[PDB]
């Protein structure tokens, strides 16, 4: 997170490299965040 | 935001107009995500007394279309839909672009 | 029969036609057509792949949701076989390639395949196996194609004793070999043809017309140990009948003899292209055979089909082979070739 | 102060009501009823052939410059003897008005174009026609609007299916669209929703 | 917990089971059966009962407004406990 | 065609490359909407308005709103009339935004297009929060609206219309006084007073024309009595006449949303009537006359009394109309849409008289045609 | 008496209209194969013609016949001005329709169609 | 300017497939009341409905399939003679029955204290 | 005097009062046609004595054009203009006859 | 009141005559909008760097559907049939029976998420919260049939995203 940046890309996410069984070295999706760090990302809410 | 002084003014000199007093983008200017429990209220029919649904029922108070003059059933004068609609003022605050 | 398989609506594309069939070889002509009639029935399609899947994307629009379900299967694979054939009571077999390459010749496509396929669908139990062959399948032909075909059809008999076994002339379509093969010899100047093409006779079928055949024998009850020649109505002789087709696409027609051993050599060099061959020394040996008459076997008016003649089809197929200046001529303009009967 | 139910107007009621008198007075071979609904809407029902001297009349006239075609539509009553209902909705500008003419048809009954009064008639009456069936007499150009090209049937009548007759779909046999009979995946679940007890006494029916 | 049909393919908790000779099994061939683990009659079987010393008493599933409407158990009945059927919770008067 | 907004089919007679005649070919997004709303109640009938024109959604449901509530004979409270002027007025930035830059790329300037994009990002964003969908809210309902605005919705509605004035002076910056705009655009698609009447066109087309005309000055709705604002007038009646119109109308929202949120009242968001309006989840899960009225407007839905109306609002696209026919049941009997692009798209073969292909798209990009609400 | 007729009052004018119909439709299968580079052959198209025509010929009210010409010339202006693509003109030929039986043996066989 | 006498026929003109012109046996009737409910307001107009088709289950999902495509269409008619000259304008076959309307019934409450008769209720 | 009307193809007309005047004798001579005891004569022309009256009264185009309350002087001449000819075509109607039918029995009921 | 967007008429004087035949020549409107084009060029732009960075939502969003549970792990549904009877595009089937316990619950919860309109009325209409519009929106499918969904993925999509549900509807409850 970086407040200084414009609201919209003051919270951001680095993917792991591997997830489950898939090298997901550079293929990243958007919905690999747990339900709770998703909510977070998207701004639902203000508390991790 | 985050510029260069040099850029602020070569985008303000180039724009014509003050860019960093009204900004495109939000900057924590914008309300608190998370937010106090709100009370909304309760409304006017939400009385114990002197409220009976009989006398606050506004479909039950639809009637028929009235009949002004059907076929089976001094010097009037001429009458129109509506008073003539007055002419429009004009605006004062910008009367002309 | 099972209560899933009891037939249901009116013959619909959301209907319940009763009919689960594995269909091998379904990425190509025949194939295409036969999976796109049994999805207008609504019926349950398995369709075996070994390509891409990019390859396969025509066939998801033939059938309703449910109802076309893909699977990857190699040809010298009995689990996969089995594993595409376990829960269908109809087998299709379409598998075939008219070259031979590296990894499948024509004893692998022709007799390993189809009698892991018939041998396979016995021990799964299906109720009903049709297997395509060929015409002229003759055990001493001089094509390899159809000595392989001959014995492939043998051991698929000897393998599954109840399989309805068909035998078309030659499929003349849009995506078709036939006509097109004819056609595009535009390029090479002239048109080479054995002893001018005066001593060779064929009797093509149409794609649709096959098609409705092998649907049919599914249907119909008393075609289970059989076997079927589909033939057209009309027999042609291979110089008129490739007069017809370069008049039907409007081009300059200029037949050459070209002698058996050199269009052996040219058949020879045409087949070193690791892609598909524009043709091969086998496939001149098929253009020069005549086709077979066979009227013992029952054919396509037995089956139900009246025969649809190559005038009334032969536009939809060099329609394409024409240039700008005959686009729009129409059907009739073209007198049909002369037939011999 | 009955802050649920909506306010009324008797004055815009009385103007209207006079205004419909004075209709029917200047117009009596041809409008047959006036009525005003209880939110101030005038309306007035008219002999079928009587739409271009009635239209042309609420036009052009001095008191009532009613220039604005607003709407034209149909509705479709089976019970009726002439089922088709074609409805004009009119605005008047200079008086800030609204009024609303009434004709009656049936399927093979023609109605007299009203292009010659309204523009916008000519594509209001094209969709009558693509949608009930209403033909109109004196046409620059009519055929369909809204339907596909050959559609069969007209949709919005009352005895017209919802999902239709015929479904699209592409087969590869003949490389182009087919039309086939429409066969639902999932049959479209009709609800029966009316409570069987009466909700308006004032609208009761007569037992007759 | 999950239950396996005589033809090894998971058995959903309202008893779904393709039969063998069905062809609908196909479709789940190189795929998965979507089949949840966790089974409702079995956690509110293993959920205990609550003893509370009143005739009626008032069920609302908990929370407040986040539950279910709220309704009156009458446990008269002494043979068996009363059962909130909105969230299926049992109540049962002291027998000491 | 990436210039005919979707689905237009418009057969055109070329003689070179000036126009004879053009004959619209419509339907091509016809689905069927009305015999759906015959087929389906009062509540569900909503989305399909807020479906129809998908540029102005606020405007289509409180278009259908006050139909119903006018049937219905019912009032909502003030707090919801001031809810949705707001959000009418925020509906109708949103769609000249639209329509402004639409004609501006149709033309070929883009830069305008990306920039009032990003607002429209933003003003998405205000819907998404009050209602929970970007597009399609299906917030405005017969009786009300759904629910009452969230704790920080005004505030930042101050801040979007505190920083957006700047947004159409840039806007203005690059169209308004360019000489290629203004050739592109002047004297093109002329109109006339009379001619514009009597085709039926409404709003911005009567406007440009010089038609001294507006439904919200004419026959206020809601509150917009309570509201002051100036009604732009043209005096060419050409496509720049009406961007212009377009742009000064911008302002005037800009004004109106001033003015409510200075003037928002308190109060419920819905009229205290719980056989229309379903009660709250609290009353709903204690109250047993609640729950009953609950259970009987979601599964049956609210009578209405038989009879018939046409109600008219002045969406950004210009009268948008519906006359609903009900029989006293739960359903509607009929119900007819009056599009504003209908009568315009009929009356675009009149307007490119004489003018050539560039001109016939800058006709159907001033005109601002959504064939969603054309088709039906 | 009183009754409004569409068009050509009694039934001869009517039928000089269906015939005028006729001959505009006839006069046109060549154009319209050759147009929209149609499969079928003129005589086939000729043939569905008068088989489009053939299937209203027990309709005895004059006004039915003048609402049927006037749907025909309708659906003609649309196949000259090529407004139609292949495939309507294909849609009037019924090409993919599978054969359903009409006798009760058959119609028995295979569902509980009346 | 012609006459009357003729029976209209609206077949050729409202599109329906000939297969469902000719195979269709509407019944004209007035809904019989729910017996559930002792609310009459659902008996007073007549309806005209369609003869029950098949109806399947989908292979997927099994749901209920349809091929009827007027499987839904009940229409509202203020009277019989106004149904039966509907249906027979559009040219289906039509089966009528006639309103079954319920009989006066005597009613008193002092019936159930009788002196002597039967009547006489045991509760209350 | 003004340059323009404000409205477009409506254009400036220089002799306002003569036309006026010209129109409502030419809608006077058309009503003398109308049965005497037809209702739409006796309000037309009612209504066009009462226009005509104030623009044999007031020269001033302004104060005309406030009396009138029907905009300006060339829309009145405009709807001056469209009542003549609607006159005409009433005189050809001919709408004072009694009602040419009544509708069926049960028309216009509702809801049904 | 109304305003006149275009009836300035242009000055005659010389100052303004030839101010207005220098920017004919000159092209100096040309060169303000260059001018402004530039200012955005340097201005900073506004794209996030998805899928790293996410749009902001709001609790009321409504994405994926799903089935909830009580605390206990009991279903919420109850088999009412409301949101059945309240979907305007008739996307939900459901079939009940009593169940081995005497409890009312569903054995047959479909949603053909092909044939929403993703409206909510379904989770407004719940009277015991059982259906909800999840938050999830990236659920999109390289197959029709996997759009279909059953009771068992709508249970196992509630258990998926079970926190983040309850923490929306403790965010938003209060406003219903
Ligand atoms: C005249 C000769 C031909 C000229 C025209 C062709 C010139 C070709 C020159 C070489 C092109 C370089 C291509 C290699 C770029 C690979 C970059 C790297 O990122 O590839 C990744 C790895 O991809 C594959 O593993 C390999 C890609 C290709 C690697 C090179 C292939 C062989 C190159 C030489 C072939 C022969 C060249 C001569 C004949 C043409 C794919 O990343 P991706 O997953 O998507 O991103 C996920 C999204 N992110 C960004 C958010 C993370
Ligand atoms: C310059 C012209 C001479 C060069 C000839 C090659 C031209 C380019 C090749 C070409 O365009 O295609 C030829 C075409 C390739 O097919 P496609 O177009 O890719 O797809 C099928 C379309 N229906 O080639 C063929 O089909 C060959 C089929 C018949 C070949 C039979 C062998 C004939 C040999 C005659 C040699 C005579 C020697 C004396
Ligand atoms: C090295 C490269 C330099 C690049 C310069 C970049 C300039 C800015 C780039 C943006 C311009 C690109 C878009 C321009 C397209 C439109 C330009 C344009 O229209 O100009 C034409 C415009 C006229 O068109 P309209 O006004 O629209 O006519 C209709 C009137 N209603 O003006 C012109 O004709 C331009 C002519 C150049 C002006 C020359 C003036 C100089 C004359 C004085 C020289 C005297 C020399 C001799 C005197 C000596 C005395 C001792
Ligand atoms: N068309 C003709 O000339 C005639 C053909 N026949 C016979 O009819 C059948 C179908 O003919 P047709 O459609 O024209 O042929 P195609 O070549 O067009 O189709 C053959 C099919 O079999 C598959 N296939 C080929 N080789 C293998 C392999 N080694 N393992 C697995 N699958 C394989 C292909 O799939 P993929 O693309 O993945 O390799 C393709 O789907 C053949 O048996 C043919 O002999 C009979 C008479 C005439
Ligand atoms: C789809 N809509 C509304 C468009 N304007 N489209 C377009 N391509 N310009
Ligand atoms: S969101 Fe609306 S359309 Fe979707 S399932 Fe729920 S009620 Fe139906
Ligand atoms: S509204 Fe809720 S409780 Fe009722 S059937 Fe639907 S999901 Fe179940
Ligand atoms: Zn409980």
């Amino acid at each position: 997170e970086d407040n200084k940046q414009f609201f919209g890309r003051h919270r951001w996410v680095i993917y792991t490299t591997e997830m489950n069984g898939r090298d997901t070295f550079w293929d990243v999706d958007g919905s690999m965040v747990p339900p709770e760090w998703h909510r977070w990302l998207h701004c639902m809410t203000d508390d991790p | 935001a985050s510029a260069t002084r040099v850029i602020q003014l070569l985008r303000n000199w180039a724009s014509g107009r003050d860019l960093q007093a009204k900004l495109q983008l939000r900057y924590q200017e914008i309300s608190k995500r998370t937010q106090p429990p709100p009370k909304l209220p309760v409304g006017p029919s939400h009385k114990l007394s002197n409220n009976y649904y009989c006398t606050r029922d506004g479909r039950r108070e639809a009637m028929p279309p009235s009949i002004v003059m059907s076929s089976q059933k001094t010097e009037k004068k001429a009458v129109t839909p509506a008073p003539p609609i007055k002419r429009w003022e004009l605006s004062k605050d910008q009367p002309y672009l | 029969l099972h209560h899933a398989l009891i037939p249901h609506g009116k013959g619909g594309r959301s209907s319940v036609s009763g009919i689960v069939a594995t269909v091998f070889g379904a990425t190509g002509f025949l194939g295409r057509y036969v999976v796109n009639h049994l999805g207008r029935m609504g019926s349950q399609v398995i369709v075996p792949y070994r390509c891409e899947p990019y390859d396969t994307m025509h066939l998801r629009p033939m059938g309703d949701l449910g109802q076309i379900i893909f699977m990857e299967w190699n040809g010298k694979d009995k689990d996969s076989i089995r594993k595409v054939v376990e829960h269908s009571n109809v087998v299709i077999n379409l598998v075939g390639r008219e070259w031979e390459t590296k990894n499948f010749d024509f004893e692998d496509v022709f007799v390993k395949i189809p009698h892991a396929i018939a041998q396979v669908s016995k021990e799964a139990g299906v109720e009903k196996l049709i297997h395509i062959s060929h015409l002229n399948a003759d055990i001493k032909s001089p094509s390899r194609y159809l000595r392989s075909k001959a014995v492939g059809e043998k051991e698929v008999r000897a393998a599954f004793p109840e399989a309805t076994i068909i035998k078309p002339s030659d499929i003349f379509g849009r995506e078709d070999r036939f006509l097109n093969y004819f056609a595009s010899m535009r390029w090479f100047g002239g048109v080479p043809l054995i002893s001018l093409g005066k001593e060779t006779v064929k009797q093509p079928v149409y794609i649709v017309d096959v098609s409705k055949g092998i649907i049919n024998a599914i249907k119909d009850p008393d075609a289970k140990g059989k076997t079927f020649a589909f033939v057209g109505p009309n027999r042609y002789l291979l110089f008129d009948l490739v007069q017809y087709i370069f008049a039907v696409a409007y081009r300059p027609f200029l037949p050459y003899p070209l002698p058996h051993f050199a269009y052996r050599w040219v058949g020879r060099l045409f087949e070193v292209s690791p892609f598909e061959p524009w043709t091969t020394r086998d496939k001149v040996e098929r253009v020069h055979m005549s086709d077979m008459t066979l009227p013992h076997l029952p054919g396509l008016e037995d089956l139900g089909i009246q025969a649809t003649p190559l005038e009334l089809k032969a536009i939809e197929v060099l329609r394409r082979h024409r240039t700008y200046r005959w686009l729009t001529s129409e059907m009739e303009d073209v007198k049909p070739a002369k037939t011999v009967n | 102060t009955r802050p649920t139910i909506r306010p009324r107007n008797d004055v815009v009621h009385k103007q209207l009501s006079a205004f419909g008198q004075y209709v029917a007075e200047i117009l009596p071979k041809y409008v047959q009823q006036v009525q005003v609904s209880c939110f101030n809407e005038l309306e007035i029902f008219i002999h079928p052939d009587g739409v271009i001297p009635v239209l042309t009349f609420l036009r052009d006239h001095t008191n009532a410059q009613f220039k604005s075609l607003a709407d034209l539509t149909a509705v479709d009553v089976p019970t009726r003897q002439n089922r088709f209902e074609i409805v004009y909705n009119l605005l008047s500008l200079r008086f800030n008005s609204r009024i609303r003419v009434k004709t009656y048809t049936d399927e093979l009954t023609p109605i007299e174009s009203s292009v010659t009064v309204y523009k916008a008639a000519n594509w209001y009456e094209r969709e009558i026609w693509d949608m009930f069936g209403v033909f109109f007499a004196n046409h620059p150009d009519l055929r369909r609007i809204l339907t596909d090209y050959g559609f069969e049937g007209h949709p919005f009548r009352k005895d017209f299916p919802l999902s239709g007759y015929v479904e699209l779909r592409y087969d590869d046999e003949v490389k182009r669209v087919v039309a086939e009979p429409v066969e639902l995946a999932q049959e479209f679940r009709k609800f029966d929703l009316n409570s069987p007890w009466e909700a308006f006494p004032a609208y009761r029916q007569p037992p007759e | 917990g999950v239950r396996t049909s005589p033809t090894g393919e998971k058995v959903t908790h309202t008893g779904q089971a393709y039969d063998d000779g069905d062809y609908r099994r196909v479709r789940f061939s190189d795929r998965q059966k979507e089949v949840n683990e966790n089974f409702a009659i079995d956690l509110i079987a293993e959920q205990p009962v609550s003893e509370v010393g009143s005739r009626v008493i008032s069920c609302d599933g908990g929370g407040g407004a986040l539950g279910h409407p709220r309704v009156y158990i009458n446990l008269d009945k002494e043979t068996k406990t009363g059962t909130c059927g909105y969230c299926g919770l049992q109540f049962r008067q002291p027998h000491h | 065609h990436p210039a005919a907004h979707g689905v237009l089919r418009l057969v055109m007679e070329l003689s070179g490359e000036m126009v004879r005649k053009c004959d619209p070919h419509i339907g091509l997004l016809h689905r069927g909407t009305e015999k759906l709303i015959e087929y389906k109640t009062y509540l569900q009938a909503l989305p399909y308005f807020d479906r129809l024109d998908y540029v102005s959604m606020m405007c289509n449901e409180q278009a259908y709103s006050l139909a119903v509530e006018k049937l219905l004979n019912i009032q909502p409270p003030p707090r919801a009339q001031w809810i949705r002027v707001l959000f009418g007025e925020i509906t109708r930035l949103l769609n000249h935004i639209m329509a402004v830059t639409t004609h501006a790329l149709d033309i070929g300037a883009m830069t305008p297009f990306f920039w009032m994009f990003e607002e429209r990002e933003k003003m998405f964003e205000f819907y998404e929060r009050v209602s929970g969908a970007r597009m399609h809210a299906a917030y405005i309902r017969p009786g009300g609206v759904h629910q009452d605005l969230p704790l920080g919705l005004l505030d930042d509605i101050y801040e979007f219309s505190k920083n957006f004035s700047f947004r159409i002076d840039e806007l203005e910056e690059m169209l308004t006084n360019n000489r290629i705009w203004r050739n592109r655009t002047v004297d093109i698609g002329v109109v006339t007073a009379e001619d514009a009447l009597n085709y039926g066109f409404s709003g911005v087309m009567l406007r440009g024309s010089g038609i001294q005309w507006d439904l919200r000055k004419t026959q206020p709705y809601d509150v917009y009595d309570q509201v002051e604002f100036d009604v732009p007038i043209g005096s060419r009646g050409d496509c720049y006449d009406r961007y212009l119109c377009r742009v000064e109308e911008m302002r005037q929202s800009l004004r109106i949303i001033s003015q409510c949120l200075n003037k928002m009242p308190p109060g419920e968001i819905k009229v205290d009537d719980a056989k229309v309006s379903p009660p709250k989840r609290a009353e709903m899960k204690t109250s047993m006359e609640s729950l009953i009225h609950h259970f009987k407007l979601y599964t049956e839905g609210y009578q209405v009394p038989p009879g018939a109306t046409y109600t008219a609002i002045e969406a950004p696209k210009g009268e948008f109309g519906v006359y609903l026919v009900s029989d006293g049941s739960s359903r509607p009997y009929r119900c007819k849409i009056k599009a504003p692009g209908f009568a315009h798209l009929a009356g675009l073969d009149k307007m490119s008289k004489g003018h050539m292909l560039a001109d016939v798209v800058a006709i159907i990009g001033t005109q601002d045609i959504v064939f969603g609400e054309v088709d039906r | 008496t009183s009754v409004k007729p569409i068009f050509s009052r009694d039934m001869n004018e009517a039928k000089r209209r269906v015939r005028e119909l006729y001959r505009a439709w006839y006069r046109e299968v060549p154009n319209t194969v050759h147009l929209f580079q149609l499969d079928i052959s003129v005589k086939q198209g000729r043939d569905k013609v008068r088989e489009m025509f053939m299937k209203n010929a027990h309709v005895t009210d004059p006004r039915v016949v003048d609402l049927l010409v006037i749907k025909g010339k309708m659906e003609l202006e649309e196949t000259i001005n090529v407004w139609k693509q292949r495939t309507h003109i294909m849609r009037f030929f019924h090409e993919t329709e599978a054969p359903r039986p009409t006798d009760f043996l058959s119609k028995f066989y295979v569902g509980h169609d009346p | 300017l012609i006459a009357v006498d003729e029976k209209l026929d609206i077949t050729t003109l409202t599109g329906v497939p000939e297969e469902h012109i000719k195979t269709r046996k509407v019944r004209i009737f007035v809904p019989a009341r729910n017996n559930m409910q002792s609310g009459v307001n659902n008996t007073k107009k007549w309806k005209m409905e369609f003869d029950t088709r098949e109806r399947w289950e989908n292979p997927l999902m099994g749901w209920s399939s349809t091929a009827d495509p007027l499987s839904n269409l009940v229409l509202t008619f203020s009277t019989k003679e106004d149904a039966v000259a509907f249906a027979e304008k559009n040219g289906w076959s039509f089966d009528v029955e006639e309103r079954k309307v319920p009989k006066p019934k005597s009613k008193s409450y002092g019936a159930n204290f009788s002196w002597n008769k039967r009547t006489r209720v045991s509760t209350k | 005097l003004k340059k323009t009307t404000g409205l477009v193809g409506l254009a400036v007309c220089e002799t306002p009062h003569e036309r006026l005047k010209i129109l409502y004798t030419k809608i006077l001579d058309v009503l003398g046609q109308i049965p005497k005891n037809a209702a739409y004569r006796k309000y037309t022309e009612q209504i066009t004595n009462e226009k005509l009256g104030m623009v044999k009264a007031e020269p001033d185009v302004k104060k005309l054009e406030e009396q009138l309350q029907g905009g300006q002087i060339e829309e009145v001449i405009l709807q001056a203009e469209n009542e003549l000819s609607l006159a005409r075509k009433m005189l050809r109607w001919k709408p004072w006859e009694p009602l040419v039918e009544e509708p069926p029995a049960n028309q216009w009921k509702w809801p049904i | 009141t109304y305003k006149f967007v275009n009836m300035r008429e242009p000055s005659m004087d010389m100052k303004s005559v030839t101010d207005r035949a220098a920017q004919t020549l000159l092209w100096t409107e040309l060169v303000r909008g260059l001018g402004m084009t530039l200012s955005y060029l340097f201005r900073e732009p506004a794209t996030i760097n998805y899928p790293f960075e996410k749009g902001p939502l709001s609790p009321r969003f409504r994405g994926e559907h799903a089935l909830r549970r009580y605390p206990s792990g009991e279903e919420r549904c109850i088999a009412c049939k409301l949101c059945e009877a309240v979907c305007p595009a008739q996307a939900i089937t459901i079939e009940a029976e009593p169940r081995a316990d005497g409890s009312r619950r569903t054995t047959r919860y479909d949603i053909d998420m092909t044939k929403c309109i993703y409206c909510g009325f379904c989770q407004e209409a719940c009277p015991v919260d059982a259906i909800v519009e999840g938050p999830n929106f990236e659920f999109s499918t390289e197959t029709h049939e996997e759009l279909l969904y059953n009771k068992e993925k709508l249970l196992n999509n509630g258990d998926k995203w079970e926190a983040e549900i309850a923490a929306n509807i403790q965010a938003d409850y209060l406003y219903r």
